[PDB]
Parts: C-alpha cells; structure tokens; sequence
C-alpha cells in the first residue's frame, strides 16, 4: 500500500512509471525523484526498482 | 506432618534433618541449595552509547553571505567564516577574493553501534528473592524451584514445600546502578537531561532504538584551514568510549558475601549472607509406624577409620540384631558429626557401612537406627591441608 | 538481483591532512569515518574511493575505481594498503568501507597503487589501542575457551540495516575550460554544462552549454566550473555543497555492520597451590599477561587487583569468611580454612 512521489503524480514505490532502466534512460530526473521520497517509508523500494537494468 | 528446619544460606552444601513424628519411626531428610536469586525490579533510566557528529558539507557561498538558522538538533552548532578562499583540484573554488563566505554545519545524535554497544541506567527496587534446592526424599533427588517469601507452595511428590522468608533482606545493588552487557555496576550516574561533556552520559536516550536524543558534548566549530574545503571542531571524546576502558572490576568480583552477578534478567547468584526457613509439609503416606517398622537390638559401633576434615573423613561399621527385614534411617545425634548416607537396608545379624564427617579430634557421638541408638567411639585424625575449597 | 546502486554512485577527490612527507592534497584514497566500536577490535574505515567495482559499474573484487582528476579509473586491488605502525590484515572491501585488523599506533593510514604505478596515500591522526577482552592479554584468537560477548563489523556484503547520505556533487572548477583569444576569453564547452563569471564588462555571470566568447576580457579575471547532475556523491564535510540545491540529498545502504557476536578468550594455565594455616601460597606461571583479583566471602570483601607479567609467587590470607580467587579468565577458586 506503500505510495511514492513524482512532481505532481503519485506511484507505488515497487513500481515507478520509469521502470525498465530508469538511470540507464534518465540519470539526471532519477536521482531528482528519489531526492524528492528521502522521508517516505517506501524509499528503498524505489531505490531498488530504480536501480535495476539486466 | 509440616517439618520445620532453618538451614544456612550457603550453596553446594549438603544438610541433614531429623524428621521425629511422635509414634512413627524417623526420617532423614537431605537438603542441598543448588542456586539462591536475587532479582531486584529495575526500572529503566535512560541508555547511553557512542555518540556520532553529523556533519554534512559546507556550504561555501562564493561571492556572498551564507546565513544560519536555528535548527532543533541535539548538540546543533552553526557558525559562517568570512574572507574564505578554497581551493579544489583544477584551481580556486570561488571567483572573489576577499567577498567568500563557509557555512559549517553540525550535529549530535545516536551511533549505528547504540543498538549494538550501550550502557543501561537503571533503578533497583525491592528485590525478588527465590531458591533451587535439591532434596534427597524417599531414596530420589528432588528439584523445587520457589520464591523465598514464605507464601509460594510448591508441591512435589505429595510434599508442599514452603521456602523461606528469607533472614537478610540485603542485596550488593544500590538505588542507581548501570548494565553494560554481562557486567554490572553500582553507580551514580548523572541524572537524564543533566549529563557532562567527555563523561558517562554525555549522549543520553531513554531506550537504544528510540527517536529521543540529549547530548551536551561541548561541539565548537573552528575555521577552516588556508584554501581546504573541511569542517574542523573541537569536541569532548565520547564518555562512553572513555567509561568502557575506566570502568574497573564490576559486581561480579567486587561484591560482598561471595555474590554473583548474572544479566537477562540482572539478579545477585549465590550470595553467602543468612539463612533462610524451610517448611516441608510430609504426607501420611511417607511415614511408617515404629511396630510397623524393623526393631534395631545388640548393637555395637567400631570406627576403623577416621581424618577430621570437611569431607566425610571418618568410616564407622555398625553390627545390629533386626526384628524383621527393611528400610531403617540413619542419623547422627551429635551434633558435631555428620553421616553421608540417610537410609540404609537392614535384615538380621548382619553388619552395616556409614561415611561420616567431623571436625574433632576426639568423637564422641550416637548413630540412631530407625529407633533405637548405638554409640561409637572415634580416635579422629588432622588432615594434610590446613585449607580446603569447600565449607 | 539486478540491482546495482554504484552505477548511480562515484568515487570522488577529498582533502587529506597528510598524503606523504607531511603535505596536504586532494586525495582520491581521503579517509573519511575510522570506527572502533567493535570490541574484538575490528575497525570501519570510510574511503572517498569504491572497492570491488568497476568504472563500468560491474562488480570485480580483483578491480578497484578513483577518481582520476575529471573522470573515474581503474586501479588494482592487491595495491591497496591499510597500516597504522606496521601493515593491516585486511578483513573485507566493498565500495567506500574497509574492514580491518591494525596493530598499536597513533595515526592510520589508507593507500593504494594505481595503473600508472603511482602510490597515492592518506594519513590521519588516530589513537589505536583495541581494549582487552576479557582478563587476558593474549596476541592469538583460540578455537576454543571461555565464550564472551563480544562486537564485530560481520563480513558480509549484503547491505540492510547501516546507511550514509549522498547527493550531488558541486561544481568542478576547470582552469583548461577557458582560452586567451588575442584579446578576448574563449569557453570551450565541450558537451558539458559550464557555470562561468567574468570581471569584464562583455559577459555577465550564467550557466551555459554552448560556447561562449567575452570580448576585451583577460583569463586571470575569468572563472570556469564543469556542472555534474547525473551522478551521487556521498555528503562529505571535506567537499563543498551544491550551490544551488544544498538541502537535495539521498540515502544509501552501507555493508558490515555493527552485530553482537561470541569472542573466545584463552584460559591460564593453573598455578601450583601450597596451603598453609589460615594462608594460601600460589606460583603464578603466566605465557601473556593475565589478571589477578581476589575478594573475601563475608561482610568486608576488601578487593584487590593487580596485572602479572613475569613468574610470581603470591601470598594470600585465607579468612573465616573464605577467599575467591580469579586467575584470568579461568572460574574463580574458593577457599576456606579447615
Ligand atoms: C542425589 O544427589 C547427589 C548429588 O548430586 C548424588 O551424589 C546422589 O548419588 C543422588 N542420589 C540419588 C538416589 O539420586
Ligand atoms: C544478538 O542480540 C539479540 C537480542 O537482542 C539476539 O538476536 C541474539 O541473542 C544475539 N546474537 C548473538 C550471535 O549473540
Ligand atoms: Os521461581
Ligand atoms: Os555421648
Ligand atoms: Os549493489
Ligand atoms: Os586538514
Ligand atoms: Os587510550
Ligand atoms: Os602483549
């Protein structure tokens, strides 16, 4: 039930919108998305899913 | 039948007591305290630990003023260094000269290790006291684990067993003491929220987990060196880091009585002070009647052996004329000399072995046979070793 | 298990009070945090450089990656060094943490050897002196003796419960961004976000990814940075913060951290007792040093302690009350006169 955040868009944290290879096609809004859930419990479920490629 | 005996609160000692029920033929009892606790109620003061300076980059404001805010951090310090010149790899950092300003920011809080290495705080109350003991009843060894407040019953066997109150309410822990992992202290500590920089409790939480944080470590920033990006301060080390290596011997070894000092929960093992009442509640069941019982006559006692020592030093054989075959007890009736064995297996004429122990030259003592008695005269002997490393 | 967190990462270049001979520099193996919690007397130490991955972000525990002036390099790990007085047992490497077991000294000191054959160093002032577990000073861990409670950073890679703060890192002043045109100042971009100010009256102060020409303009009253939004830098207090965001930070997992653990210490040799009347006579015949304490069993327990080092023969009073003795880390001895 766990929600991350996205400017003005709400996901959930396990399954961003950028998903596969979200560093891999974006570097620079990745990090600036993750910036922005540092206080949200579901932080490290994004950095995960953000996180992975093949 | 509720047999009353106080015995000394000392552990790994065997005792003997005479259970005399007037028209039944006698019993002997042996009891043996395997563990006397002592558990005070603690109630938790607070905990301390490693404490960690957080401190994040500088915020170098290149051509203009940096501004510091009050912020609701433990220990937080703020301080902004004009005419600030850094440099970094490729050169100067900032455009200006002389117009730089360096924002250096820190804070107190928890280490990672404060789940991990801590002290606990804690305050004793009124102590819980409970015994282990051991009792050689009907030819088989009994366990009976009770509190020994003289109310809690425990029934093993058909027998109630009422242990204590105990005679000596002491206890080696004061009103304040401080647990750091297997060792416990007897200590004073600083109140919470009053604690002193480079000293026991200059970070303190209410539990190693909690959110809550005090700190007073006397955190000062300094300027930074001559075209060097860092953040220097001047700190009082850890008071925790420091007590750990100063805290000398703990309860376990400095405790009076010969106590032992066990944790989870913290209690008092074994502490050699008093004595404490035991009364043993007998079933009818248990007890056989004198004509019931085998009928000892012509006796007479030889001692071929005998060394006064702690230990059963002493060999007494005892030749007997029985009614009838059965199960007689065997007791000392001085006071002086103990015998090892409690029950012993009569038939006719025949002859029997008993240990004994004593701590006189000259022993003059009665060894009682179901119900009749036979005195044994013993020429005993001094040991080899003027100590031993049992009581 | 697809889940590389270094590829958002990158070693960086920090200040070092000491990078050999006694010099500062801005020290691609910068100490960072040196942490002595663990009582068996393993230390955490936190480098600026990554162990164990490639600048391809590919997992290699034989490569080793720095930050090479501008851009990350390749490095070998069996050139990697920690010491103190005499050389370190390294424990476990992974990223930006170092496990190891150092000797008695003052300072700590973290080195490395990279492609070109150049040894790169950094020195600290750090007391060492792990404390003695138990009430024996041996110099060997046994397989077998008295089990003690005891702390250690576990040498597992996994990365679950400990974390550090990153966020990105600050402008990149480059001296080579910008040119002497005959008589004007060139910024050559080169596919890269330049943050520029000048002390001439042609071009202001901005951020470009273009080209720029400040016509009538000297070098020396010009400045150049190179921008860097893609990359995370672990929030060092010996690098300067972003400008512009400043509060913008993330989080990541760290590995080794700090568990409670079992130490096993080794048990002295018991010495050879002579009894007396009301007195005990032992020859303590110790291989290391060991603790010697002793307490009488009444009302008055009148400690006493004291460290043996060499063959020794103690007298000792036995009272009615009785004596314990500890010898080491061996149970205590009771005695009592007959
Ligand atoms: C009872 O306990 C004592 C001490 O452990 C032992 O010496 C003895 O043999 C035991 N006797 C029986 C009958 O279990
Ligand atoms: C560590 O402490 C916890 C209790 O809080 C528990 O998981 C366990 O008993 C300990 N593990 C070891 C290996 O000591
Ligand atoms: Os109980
Ligand atoms: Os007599
Ligand atoms: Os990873
Ligand atoms: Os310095
Ligand atoms: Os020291
Ligand atoms: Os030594």
């Amino acid at each position: 039930p766990v929600m991350c955040l996205l400017a003005n868009t709400t996901f959930p944290c396990s399954q961003p919108p950028c998903t596969p290879c979200c560093y891999e096609k974006e570097p620079e809004e990745t990090l600036r998305m993750l910036e922005d859930n540092v206080m949200r419990p579901g932080y490290y479920q994004l950095l995960q899913a953000s996180l992975t490629c093949s | 039948y509720e047999h009353v005996t106080v015995i000394p609160n000392t552990v790994g000692v065997p005792y003997k007591t005479l259970v005399n029920r007037p028209g039944y033929s006698p019993m002997v009892l042996e009891m043996e305290l395997l563990s006397v606790t002592l558990e005070p109620t603690l109630s938790l003061d607070y905990i301390t630990c490693e404490y960690k300076t957080v401190i994040p980059s500088p915020y170098v404001k290149c051509c203009g003023t940096a501004e510091c805010k009050d912020k609701n951090l433990p220990d937080y310090s703020c301080k902004v260094f004009t005419g600030v010149y850094p440099f970094m790899w490729g050169g100067a950092y900032c455009f200006c000269d002389a117009e730089n300003t360096q924002l250096s920011e820190a804070h107190v809080e928890k280490s990672e290790s404060c789940k991990t290495e801590f002290a606990s705080a804690y305050r004793a109350h009124t102590a819980s006291a409970s015994a282990k003991l051991r009792v050689l009843y009907q030819g088989n060894n009994i366990t009976v684990t009770a509190y020994a407040n003289g109310d809690h019953a425990v029934t093993v066997k058909d027998a109630k067993f009422i242990v204590g109150p105990m005679s000596s309410a002491w206890t080696p822990f004061d009103n304040k003491i401080v647990v750091y992992k297997g060792d416990v202290y007897n200590m004073d500590y600083p109140p919470f929220g009053a604690g002193r920089p480079g000293q026991f409790g200059d970070i303190q939480s209410r539990t190693p987990e909690s959110k809550d944080v005090y700190a007073n470590t006397q955190l000062v920033l300094q300027r930074p060196a001559a075209g060097t990006v860092h953040v220097p301060y001047s700190q009082a080390p850890s008071g925790f880091k420091y007590w750990l290596k100063e805290r000398g011997a703990s309860l376990q070894h400095t405790a009076p009585f010969g106590c032992q000092i066990a944790t989870n929960p913290v209690r008092a093992v074994n502490c050699a002070v008093g004595n404490m009442p035991i009364s043993i509640d007998i079933p009818e069941a248990a007890f056989t009647r004198v004509v019931d019982a085998p009928s000892l006559t012509d006796m007479s006692c030889e001692v071929p052996a005998c060394t006064h020592s702690s230990d059963f030093g002493g060999v007494a054989i005892i030749k007997y004329a029985a009614s009838k075959k059965g199960k007689c007890a065997v007791h000392s009736m001085t006071n002086a000399v103990t015998i090892r064995e409690a029950e012993i297996e009569v038939e006719g004429n025949s002859q029997l072995q008993i240990s004994f122990s004593t701590a006189l030259a000259s022993a003059e003592f009665r060894v009682q046979v179901c119900s009749t008695q036979v005195h044994c005269a013993a020429e005993c002997h001094p040991p080899k070793d003027h100590i031993v490393n049992y009581p | 298990d697809n889940f590389n967190v270094y590829k958002a990462t990158r070693p960086y270049l920090a200040h070092c009070p000491d990078c050999g001979e006694g010099h500062s520099c801005h020290s691609p193996v910068a100490l960072e945090r040196i942490r002595n919690e663990a009582t068996d007397g393993t230390l955490k130490i936190q480098v600026s450089l990554q162990i164990g991955i490639k600048t391809d972000d590919s997992h290699d525990w034989t490569k080793l990656r720095y930050m090479d002036n501008h851009m990350p390099a390749d490095a070998e790990r069996a050139g990697l060094f920690v010491r103190t007085s005499a050389p370190c047992t390294i424990t476990g490497t992974m990223g930006h943490f170092i496990l190891a077991r150092c000797p008695k000294g003052e300072t700590l000191t973290v080195g490395f050897t990279d492609s070109r054959k150049i040894s790169h160093s950094c020195t600290h002032p750090f007391h060492h002196d792990p404390p003695v577990i138990g009430r024996e000073k041996f110099h060997s861990r046994p397989q077998h003796g008295k089990e003690l409670p005891c702390s250690t950073y576990v040498q597992s890679t996994a990365a679950t419960t400990e974390e550090i703060e990153v966020h990105m890192p600050p402008d990149t002043p480059d001296r080579t961004l910008m040119s002497q045109q005959s008589g004007n100042v060139k910024i050559t971009v080169n596919g890269q976000t330049v943050r520029y100010k000048c002390n001439c009256g042609g071009s202001n102060e901005g951020l470009t990814t273009t080209d720029k020409v400040i016509n009538n303009c000297k070098v020396d009253q010009c400045h150049a940075a190179v921008t860097n939004h893609k990359k995370w830098q672990y929030n060092s207090p010996l690098v300067p913060r972003n400008a512009e965001l400043g509060d913008r930070k993330g989080k990541i997992h760290i590995p080794f951290p700090l568990a409670n653990v079992t130490c096993r210490v080794p048990k002295a040799r018991n010495p050879t007792v002579t009894y007396g009347k009301n007195q005990v006579i032992m020859l303590l015949y110790p291989d290391h040093p060991t603790l010697l304490s002793y307490r009488n069993m009444g009302e008055e327990p009148n400690y006493q302690e004291e460290w043996v080092m060499h063959k020794k023969e103690v007298v000792l009073t036995v009272p009615t009350e009785g004596l314990e003795v500890t010898w080491g880390n061996n149970e205590p001895y009771k005695y009592w006169p007959q």
